[PDB]
């Protein structure tokens, strides 16, 4: 009941993220009150080769 | 009054090129190696 | 044959054909219109 | 441990080194300085005389070369002195101490210049 | 000695600890992530600055950071 | 004439240059036979050399004191004195081809972004699509302008990633 | 005393253009295709590094012999 | 678990020796000792170069720096599935034990450890360098 729906597309707002201002697919949202529950997957890898990352609720917004 | 002697280069060139550098290097080498109290 | 035509569609093969064509066109133009310096 | 080898660990080699002035303990540092200085000072004159800029002058070659060998011994004595100042500022052998090395450097200057002078006397 | 800091984006993968070639880092209990563990840097005096830990961190941006600082025999990796 | 230059057709140095090049070719010619293969090749070169010097003079180029053609780049001076073919006309000739190549490539890149695996459509070219886009690029200046006015040429500032500042 | 003799395997591999259309097939890492331009250079750098494609000495030797 | 005590008389592997061993540093500053138990005699690779045979039972080696000890530890654990431990030894005779600091290898989480050098923020939430200026020494914003 917290965070965006699984499989939906969100836009990243973390300035220090490789995918800032980019759209990714939500994989899961932790409901345990952790710091960064939202998990997002991206189609383009970052400089380390990673394609997934964890974000806080306020760091991600729905596509548009 | 100003004109230096005609032998000035014979003394100052070796002095500034061989003698003062030797003392300067010895002074600097001892200084850098010196340990704090 | 589908795979072979797929191989010909790879980047290095396409570039070789494309530049071979492009170079040939330029070479042929200068063969029939030697020394072009001004449109005229 | 360290790679054993005849050069590193041999009886004949060890005895030879133990008799050199550097390794001969029980001798005052000043005396070791003179013994070491004489040997190097005597040799130092050779190359300067034979291959110096004034080597082809009949009589000036001997004087100029030896006088340059004396100069180099003086520079080396300064190197020995300042090395002791930097290294020993605060053990078994007296040489490796602030007091010992200062005596060692002084002996090297006296021995070295004596060796250079002795080398000159051999020529003339 | 170098400076090593662990930030609250750690997911407790333990990859930084495994990567470290001088046993500078270790894992400790935590409640801020699913793994319930966080990286720690208790022995930074042995850190050499290789940054193998940063190479191994999956989070973006890194959750472990190394700031090269004052040099010493240990941090300069000397055996003489 | 312009900038102190003179027409190559009226330039003394320009005429002398042609003789030097022909003289060099003639010198090599006289060491062969009349209709041998080397002689025919040399004669062909001399014909092209004579044609080249006639064409540049006929084109109304300007020669300097060096007796070599110089080109006029200012559009006003070019159109004023009929030198539009040196730089001005070729300027718009190149831009049409350069925009053609760039526009065709951009159309193809947008086309495959909709596919499931865009990366595999870049190393392995979709030749049927590329040929289709190759022909439609002839009207790129019209299509390019209409995209600009409709506002679909540029991305939004909010959809482009940037570093911290 | 292993005798010296001719020893081969019949039809070890199939002659097809299928793998000509799948760059990077030889390596597990590059078989997935490109995501960054670094993949392209890695394809040419590791093409003839047979010893790293497979750990089988026999497979390595056969490639060397035909190369 | 209690802190092990080093036994200087522990036997050492069968090794001829090399030029990649201890230097004068070991006699003046410190050196490192690694010990472990061997199930059977086996050949392993010395981080200083060469091959050595480990005796069955206790083994002991001396290295010039910590990284060399922990490089051998990785080899023994990954291939031979052993559990080595090493110390820091000073010329005065003092012996300091480490790795495992608490008996459990750091990769495995263990209760009782206290977090160190942990910042409860992200990298992007550090202050600007101007705000830590003239603090008496060169200080990064991450330190404060
Ligand atoms: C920064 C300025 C400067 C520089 C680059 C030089 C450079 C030189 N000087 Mg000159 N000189 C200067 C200022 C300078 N001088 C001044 C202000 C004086 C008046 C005291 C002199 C008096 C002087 C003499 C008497 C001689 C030189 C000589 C030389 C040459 C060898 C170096 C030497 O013996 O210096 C010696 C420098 C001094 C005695 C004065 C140094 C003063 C500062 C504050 C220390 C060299 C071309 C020698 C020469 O001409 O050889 C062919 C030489 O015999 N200089
Ligand atoms: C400004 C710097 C400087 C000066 C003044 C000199 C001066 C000299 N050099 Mg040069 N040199 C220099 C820099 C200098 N050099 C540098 C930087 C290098 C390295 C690139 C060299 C490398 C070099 C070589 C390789 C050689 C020289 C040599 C010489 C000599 C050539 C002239 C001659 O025939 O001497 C003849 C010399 C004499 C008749 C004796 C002069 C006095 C001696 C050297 C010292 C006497 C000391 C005294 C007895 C006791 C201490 C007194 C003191 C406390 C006041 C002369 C003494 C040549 C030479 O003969 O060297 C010995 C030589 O072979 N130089
Ligand atoms: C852009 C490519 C291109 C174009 C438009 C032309 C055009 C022309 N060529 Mg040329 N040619 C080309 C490339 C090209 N060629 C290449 C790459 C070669 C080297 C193999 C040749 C070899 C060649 C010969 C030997 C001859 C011509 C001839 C001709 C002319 C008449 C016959 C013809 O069209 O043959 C088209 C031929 C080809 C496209 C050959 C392609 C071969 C492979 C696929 C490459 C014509 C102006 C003839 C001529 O002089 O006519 C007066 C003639 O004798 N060409
Ligand atoms: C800045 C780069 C540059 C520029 C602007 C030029 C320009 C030119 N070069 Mg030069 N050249 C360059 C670099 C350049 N070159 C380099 C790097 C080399 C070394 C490889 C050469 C070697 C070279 C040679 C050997 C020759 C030239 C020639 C030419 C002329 C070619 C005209 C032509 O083919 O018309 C052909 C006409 C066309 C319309 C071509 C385009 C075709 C499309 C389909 C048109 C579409 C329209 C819509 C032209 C003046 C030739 C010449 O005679 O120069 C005076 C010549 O012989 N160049
Ligand atoms: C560049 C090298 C060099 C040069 C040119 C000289 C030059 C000289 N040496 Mg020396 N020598 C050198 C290096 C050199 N030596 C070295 C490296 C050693 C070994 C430590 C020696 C050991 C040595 C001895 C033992 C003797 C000489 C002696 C001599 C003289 C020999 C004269 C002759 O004609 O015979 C001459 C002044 C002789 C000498 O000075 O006699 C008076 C002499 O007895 N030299
Ligand atoms: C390595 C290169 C080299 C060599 C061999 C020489 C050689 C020479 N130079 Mg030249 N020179 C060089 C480089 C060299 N130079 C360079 C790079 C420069 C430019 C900076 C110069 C500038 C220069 C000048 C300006 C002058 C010379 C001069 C000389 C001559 C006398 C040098 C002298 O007094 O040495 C003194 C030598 C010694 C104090 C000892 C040398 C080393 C000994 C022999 C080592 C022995 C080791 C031993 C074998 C070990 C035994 C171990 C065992 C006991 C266990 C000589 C022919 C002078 C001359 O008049 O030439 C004709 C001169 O005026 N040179
Ligand atoms: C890259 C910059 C540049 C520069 C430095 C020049 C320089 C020049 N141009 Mg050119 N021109 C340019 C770009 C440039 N032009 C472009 C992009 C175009 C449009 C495609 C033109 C179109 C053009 C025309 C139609 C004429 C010139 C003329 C001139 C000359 C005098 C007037 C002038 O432009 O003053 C300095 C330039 C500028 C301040 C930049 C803008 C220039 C505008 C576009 C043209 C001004 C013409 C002027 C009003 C004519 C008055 C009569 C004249 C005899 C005094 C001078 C050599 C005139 C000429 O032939 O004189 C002999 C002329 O009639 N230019
Ligand atoms: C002389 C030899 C020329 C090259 C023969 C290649 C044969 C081959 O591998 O065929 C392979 C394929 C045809 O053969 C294919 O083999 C496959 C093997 O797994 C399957 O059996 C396919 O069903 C079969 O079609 O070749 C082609 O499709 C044509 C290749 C291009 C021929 C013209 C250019 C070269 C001349
Ligand atoms: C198909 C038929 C093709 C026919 C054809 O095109 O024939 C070639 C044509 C016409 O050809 C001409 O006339 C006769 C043929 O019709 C002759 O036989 C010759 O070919 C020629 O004189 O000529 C050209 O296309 C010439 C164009 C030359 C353009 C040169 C540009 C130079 C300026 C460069 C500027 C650089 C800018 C950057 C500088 C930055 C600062 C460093
Ligand atoms: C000259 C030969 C050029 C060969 C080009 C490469 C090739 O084989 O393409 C082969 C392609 C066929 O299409 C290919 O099919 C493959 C099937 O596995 C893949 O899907 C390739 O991606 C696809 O390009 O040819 C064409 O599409 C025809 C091109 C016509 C070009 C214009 C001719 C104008 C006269
Ligand atoms: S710092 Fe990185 S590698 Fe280390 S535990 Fe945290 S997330 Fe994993
Ligand atoms: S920089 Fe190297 S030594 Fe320091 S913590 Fe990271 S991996 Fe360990």
């Amino acid at each position: 009941e917290v965070g965006p729906k699984r499989g939906s597309l969100v836009k990243i707002l973390r300035p220090e993220s490789y995918w800032f201002n980019q759209v990714g697919k939500v994989v899961s949202v932790d409901q345990s009150g952790v710091r960064y529950p939202v998990v997002v997957r991206f189609e383009n890898q970052n400089y380390a080769g990673v394609t997934t990352n964890n974000y806080a609720l306020d760091e991600v917004v729905a596509a548009k | 009054p100003f004109v230096p002697p005609s032998w000035a280069p014979s003394v100052f060139v070796p002095l500034t090129g061989l003698v003062l550098p030797a003392i300067a290097m010895a002074t600097l080498f001892v200084y850098i190696e010196k340990e704090a109290p | 044959m589908k795979d072979f035509t797929t191989y010909l569609s790879t980047a290095p093969v396409i570039a070789t054909i494309w530049f071979t064509f492009t170079a040939g066109l330029l070479i042929e133009i200068n063969r029939y219109f030697p020394d072009p310096l001004v449109f005229s | 441990g360290m790679l054993e080898t005849p050069v590193t660990s041999a009886p004949i080699v060890a005895t030879y080194l133990s008799n050199l002035p550097a390794y001969r303990t029980g001798v005052a540092p000043v005396l070791r300085g003179v013994e070491i200085g004489l040997a190097h000072g005597f040799l130092l004159a050779g190359p300067f005389i034979k291959l110096g800029p004034l080597r082809n002058v009949p009589e000036t070659a001997e004087i100029a070369g030896s006088l340059s060998a004396a100069g180099l011994v003086l520079i080396l004595a300064l190197c020995l002195s300042i090395y002791g100042s930097a290294q020993f500022q605060s053990a078994r052998d007296p040489l490796f101490s602030a007091d010992g090395w200062s005596e060692f450097a002084a002996g090297f200057l006296v021995g070295g210049e004596a060796g250079v002078a002795w080398a000159y006397v051999c020529t003339q | 000695a170098h400076i090593v800091k662990i930030y609250d984006t750690c997911i407790g993968c333990t990859q930084c600890v495994r990567a470290c070639p001088l046993d500078v880092l270790e894992m400790v209990p935590w409640d801020g992530c699913k793994a319930s563990q966080m990286a720690s840097a208790p022995r930074t005096e042995d850190c050499v600055g290789c940054k193998r830990c940063e190479t191994a961190c999956p989070t973006d941006f890194l959750s472990v950071r190394v700031y090269l600082g004052s040099e010493s025999t240990r941090s300069m990796g000397l055996s003489y | 004439d312009i900038a102190g230059l003179t027409p190559c057709s009226e330039s003394k140095a320009y005429a002398k240059l042609e003789k030097k090049e022909l003289k060099t070719l003639e010198k090599r010619l006289k060491q062969y036979e009349a209709d041998s293969a080397p002689a025919v090749a040399l004669k062909a070169t001399m014909e092209r050399t004579k044609a080249r010097f006639a064409n540049y003079a006929k084109a109304g180029l300007l020669c300097g004191n060096d007796g070599l053609p110089h080109l006029i780049a200012d559009p006003g001076l070019a159109l004023k004195y009929g030198h539009a073919g040196e730089v001005f006309i070729p300027t718009f000739g190149f831009l049409y081809v350069a925009g053609y190549i760039g526009y065709v490539g951009r159309q193809y890149l947008i086309a495959v972004k909709g596919e499931a695996k865009p990366t595999d459509k870049e190393i392995i070219i979709d030749v049927p699509l590329a040929t289709k886009l190759a022909w439609q690029g002839a009207g790129w200046p019209l299509a390019a302008v209409q995209e600009l006015q409709r506002g679909t040429l540029l991305e939004k500032e909010e959809n482009i990633t940037v570093s911290p500042r | 005393a292993k005798k010296v003799k001719i020893a081969v395997d019949r039809n070890p591999v199939e002659t097809s253009f299928e793998k000509w259309a799948k760059p990077g097939h030889f390596s597990r890492t590059l078989s997935k295709g490109p995501n960054t331009t670094t993949w392209i250079w890695n394809l040419h750098a590791d093409a003839h590094d047979f010893d790293s494609h497979t750990s089988d000495l026999e497979e390595i030797s056969r490639k060397v012999f035909s190369a | 678990w209690t802190v092990p005590t080093l036994n200087p008389d522990t036997p050492s592997p069968i090794f001829g020796g090399s030029t990649g061993g201890l230097l004068r540093k070991a006699q003046t500053e410190e050196f490192y000792v690694i010990t472990w138990e061997a199930k059977k005699e086996q050949i392993f690779e010395m981080p200083t170069g060469g091959a050595a045979i480990m005796r069955q039972g206790p083994n002991l080696l001396k290295f010039g720096k910590k990284e060399q000890c922990l490089a051998l530890t990785t080899q023994l654990r990954n291939k031979f599935k052993l559990t080595p431990c090493f110390y820091r030894v000073f010329p005065d005779g003092k012996v300091q034990y480490l790795h495992p600091a608490d008996g459990v290898y750091p990769e495995k989480v263990n209760a009782g450890r206290v977090g160190a050098n942990q910042n409860m923020r992200r990298i992007g939430q550090n202050v600007n360098p101007i705000k830590v200026k003239f603090s008496g020494r060169m200080m990064s914003p991450a330190e404060i």
